[PDB]
């Protein structure tokens, strides 16, 4: 099991940007694929997660609006989207996989976003 | 649930012990992971459930506490023992880490 | 019995004419047709076993000699020129 | 305290709830549970399923049942009182169709040893599904599984786990006909991420090889006798018109009803398989 | 002395009868002296490779808390309702694949205690055994057919 | 759980009544088994439970007691019973035998 | 049935030695096989278990680290090792088998140890 993400990427603020989580390994409607922030100056910050294949979510009280989960069977893949960018949203982007616990021990390498 | 970590730094020398302790608020269960980030790379995933380790992970990394006090140990540091130590805790929908901890 | 009447059966291409060429090779290749459905009937309630059975050496064999007895025939016709 | 150990042990007595999980809210309950199949058979290709009589064992601490009293190691305890502590809710993800046995008595064991630790075996019949391809059918070799499952529980409550040594164990003469078992049995997890949260699951795999012996008989002979009389009407004269013509046109319908005979001991598939390009090939 | 008051102290509603203990409970095995009654054998397949047959599997064993001096017969035939309240042993059967009591009209089950804890247990079942047989002489093959009386929640000891 | 024999050594010439006493600590059961061992060669069962009989032990081998008191009795001893005898409890998970005699 | 053990041992104070319990009347993982200690002073002495099909074992306090039970159904032998061997081990092991109960009603010709 390996996830691959995208691309860094350079928005500006009040656009949108949708960072994709491609599932090379595994069925992408198979596991709870997760959505992590960590922005520089402070630590890892759990978005929230989705299924893929039964378009149910869980996003985290504190980015509810602001992240957008979806996904798409045809690639295998789990995307996100950030909607209204501003200064607050430069920081690292991960889709970690926990599959026999609430912990993260798959991870992407890191889509950074700088807004 | 918030955790906290109360040192972001550390002081250690090589092949030395110490202990990084991750003090959470409520007693949510032993269910406690900890993280290495190397600089650059994806962080990666040491104790979960706050004594058990990863495939892969070395035997210097130990974990220990319940309730609300816990910590992460190590033994014999390496050349690839100084980086950040995140501690998570996963008995709880917002799945807040801590401060972290550089080594 | 079944089996063992259509071995009889067969063998009266032994007596009619040579020259008879549909009547004994329809013969021969009646009663090999039939002994070939005889044998498939023997696994009606059987368990699909892997080695062979006390039956199935009994049909096999009369197989054996049902359609013998055809290519028989087809070597009177070749000998005949 | 001959019978009061029972009741202050788990009912009437001491408030044992039986609803609530060991340790609750601590860590989760990592039951070790392991297998042993008396009988493995009825493998129908038509159904896609096979039943194995197992007995399933499983070990869990529980913190509320040590006892000070007997100085035993463990102690054997009577069936009906295992209705009266907490079980681990597993199932069968490939169930279809599972019942257990109340011959004379409740097919069930209770242990619970000096510290708590609880051994649970319990029989079934568990009339598994086992998807089969039958790409070669004749001299396939499948591979039927058997997921170990939980339902209420998440993985933060309820996690299983084989026994580390001798999960899977076969009864010695245990012999089905037109398979051999074979002796590796793979033990991987199969964690289920449904739509309410994670799942335990843990299966075992097992390794079966078709016995060709019976095809070999029932299959290739005939269809190979009927090919072989097919060339004898090269030997007889050319100006047998009848003759020469009542070969095949029997034989062509003899390899037609053969054919057709390969259809009934398997499943509707719709891809060809290893005897249907013998039996098409024969019959070209 | 009014019987039902006489099947509330022997066991039931008092006397302190646990059926969830074993007689002689630390002490020897319960030995069980079981036969069996075969009514009918009867459908022997070979294509599942199994043979029906409904038995009176019969099976004794001493409890010493079931003596009673109470009335003076040898033994006492009881009640198959009272069969739910006493130790009975747990025997399966390992090639057991389907087997079921019989309610028709009744529980058909059979118990009289001895005057000195002896215990009849008849009970009538059917049970689909399994015969695994060797075909190799098949229209003139001799078979093997078995049942297994095994006991599963108490060990040997 | 210990099998502590009493006495360690026993002579006595032919047809005579021994009691070989076995004290457990602990009232397992009435599992005791016992043992004879022939100098050179594998022990033999000869009683389990403490009153039956292997196959093969002709007579003269009788056991008794229960709670933690035993007792081998041989009343026919014939030269051919000068021997090590072994009482094995078999009521517990460490099995453990007796001081032999 | 019957068991057929290994022939006289002698090994060295500080190497270890395996012991087998050959099986010649049934299959090797149908019963318990038990393993004795039988040492001149003493009476015998009981190491522990191995059900040579499933690989359970229970050893007995004092010989847990000192004995490994192991079994091969190849050849329908039970394998005990003794580990760091000393003074102490020069005794008789046997490999008895307790068909009908925790007693010893089936035994090997025994195997003398010499360290
Ligand atoms: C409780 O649930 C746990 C899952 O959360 C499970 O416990 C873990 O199970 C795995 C495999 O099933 C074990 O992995 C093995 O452990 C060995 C240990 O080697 C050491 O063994 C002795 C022990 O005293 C030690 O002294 C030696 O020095 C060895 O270092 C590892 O080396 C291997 O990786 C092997 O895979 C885990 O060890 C085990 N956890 C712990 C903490 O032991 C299991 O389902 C349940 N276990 C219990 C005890 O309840
Ligand atoms: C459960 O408990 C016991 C252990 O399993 C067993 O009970 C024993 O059952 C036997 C019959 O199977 C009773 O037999 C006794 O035998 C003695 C010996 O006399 C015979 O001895 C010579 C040989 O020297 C023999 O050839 C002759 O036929 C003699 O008859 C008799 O003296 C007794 O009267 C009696 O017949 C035992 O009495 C009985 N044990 C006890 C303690 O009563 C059995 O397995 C189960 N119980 C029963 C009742 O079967
Ligand atoms: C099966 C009988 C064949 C005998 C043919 C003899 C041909 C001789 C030329
Ligand atoms: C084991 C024998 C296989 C061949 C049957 C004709």
């Amino acid at each position: 099991v390996q996830l691959q993400q995208s691309g860094a990427e350079l928005m500006k603020p009040g656009a949108a940007v949708k960072i994709s989580c491609k599932a090379t390994g595994h069925t992408i409607s198979r596991y709870w694929i997760d959505w992590l922030k960590q922005r520089p100056g402070h630590g890892l910050e759990w978005i929230g997660e989705i299924l893929p294949g039964s378009g149910s979510t869980n996003y985290n009280e504190k980015f509810k609006g602001k992240a957008t989960f979806t996904a798409e069977k045809s690639s295998n893949t789990a995307y996100m989207q950030l909607s209204s960018l501003t200064s607050e949203d430069s920081a690292v982007y991960y889709c970690a996989m926990g599959v026999r616990g609430n912990y993260f021990d798959y991870w992407g390498q890191g889509t950074t976003l700088t807004v | 649930i918030v955790m906290t970590q109360s040192h972001k730094f550390m002081s250690t020398s090589v092949g030395d012990r110490v202990s990084i302790t991750c003090k959470a608020s409520q007693d949510v269960s032993t269910a406690v992971a900890w993280y290495q980030q190397k600089p650059g790379q994806s962080p990666k995933l040491l104790i979960y459930w706050a004594s058990t380790r990863h495939t892969g992970v070395p035997g210097r990394f130990t974990g220990s506490g319940s309730g609300t006090d816990y910590t992460l140990t190590i033994s014999s540091v390496q050349a690839e023992d100084l980086s950040l130590y995140y501690c998570q805790q996963h008995y709880s929908t917002p799945r807040t880490f801590g401060g972290g901890t550089k080594l | 019995i079944p089996s063992l009447l259509i071995v009889i059966l067969s063998w009266i291409s032994f007596w009619i004419n040579m020259d008879a060429a549909p009547a004994r090779v329809g013969l021969g290749i009646t009663t090999v047709l039939t002994m070939t459905t005889q044998s498939s009937g023997s696994r009606a309630s059987l368990p699909k076993v892997s080695y062979v059975k006390a039956i199935d050496i009994w049909m096999a064999v009369c197989l054996l000699f049902v359609f013998s007895a055809l290519l028989e025939y087809a070597a009177v016709n070749f000998v005949s020129r | 305290s001959p019978s009061d150990f029972l009741d202050k042990l788990m009912g009437r007595t001491s408030g044992y709830d039986a609803r609530i999980r060991p340790n609750f809210k601590g860590p989760p309950v990592n039951v070790s549970c392991n297998i042993f199949i008396n009988s493995f058979g009825s493998i129908a290709e038509t159904t896609m399923d096979y039943r194995v009589n197992i007995f399933l064992r499983q070990q869990w601490n529980d913190p509320r049942l040590a006892y000070n009293e007997y100085p035993d190691d463990s102690l054997d305890l009577d069936p009906s009182m295992l209705d009266s502590i907490w079980k681990p809710d597993l199932f069968f993800a490939n169930e279809k169709g599972a019942h257990f046995h109340e011959i004379t008595t409740d097919n069930k064991l209770l242990r619970i040893s000096r510290n708590g630790n609880v051994l649970y075996s319990i029989r079934i019949t568990l009339t598994l599904a086992c998807p089969m391809d039958l790409k070669n059918f004749p001299m396939d070799v499948q591979t039927c599984i058997m997921q170990l499952e939980s339902f209420g529980y998440t993985m933060n409550d309820l996690i299983f786990e084989w026994q580390e040594q001798g999960a899977v164990q076969v009864a010695d003469g245990l012999t089905l006909p037109q398979f051999i078992l074979k002796e590796e049995k793979d033990l991987r997890y199969c964690t289920k991420h449904y739509n309410t949260g994670k799942f335990t699951c843990i299966e075992a795999r097992f390794h079966l090889e078709r016995q060709m012996g019976y095809y070999l008989i029932q299959m290739y002979i005939p269809s190979l006798l009927i090919v072989i009389l097919s060339w004898i009407s090269f030997w007889i004269n050319m100006d047998a018109a009848p003759a020469r013509v009542g070969l095949g046109i029997t034989t062509v319908l003899t390899m037609t009803t053969q054919s057709s005979g390969s259809r009934a001991s398997l499943p509707k598939v719709s891809y060809v398989k290893a005897i249907d390009i013998w039996m098409a090939v024969c019959l070209l | 002395m009014s019987p039902s008051d006489f099947l509330d102290k022997l066991m039931g509603r008092t006397s302190g009868y646990d059926a969830r203990i074993r007689p002689n409970f630390k002490g020897p095995p319960v030995n069980v002296s079981c036969n069996i009654f075969i009514n009918s054998f009867g459908s022997i397949a070979e294509t599942t490779m199994d043979y029906r047959v409904n038995i009176f599997l019969r099976q004794q064993w001493n409890d010493p808390r079931l003596a009673y001096n109470e009335y003076p017969d040898d033994s006492l035939d009881l009640d198959p309702s009272m069969l739910d309240s006493i130790w009975k042993p747990d025997l399966f059967f390992a090639n057991e694949k389907g087997a079921h009591f019989h309610e028709i009209t009744t529980d058909n089950k059979l118990l009289r205690i001895s005057r000195n804890g002896n215990v009849l247990y008849s009970i009538r079942i059917t049970l689909t055994l399994a015969c695994p047989m060797d075909l190799k002489n098949f229209p003139m093959d001799v078979q093997t057919c078995i049942m297994q009386l095994e006991s599963f929640g108490y060990t040997m000891n």
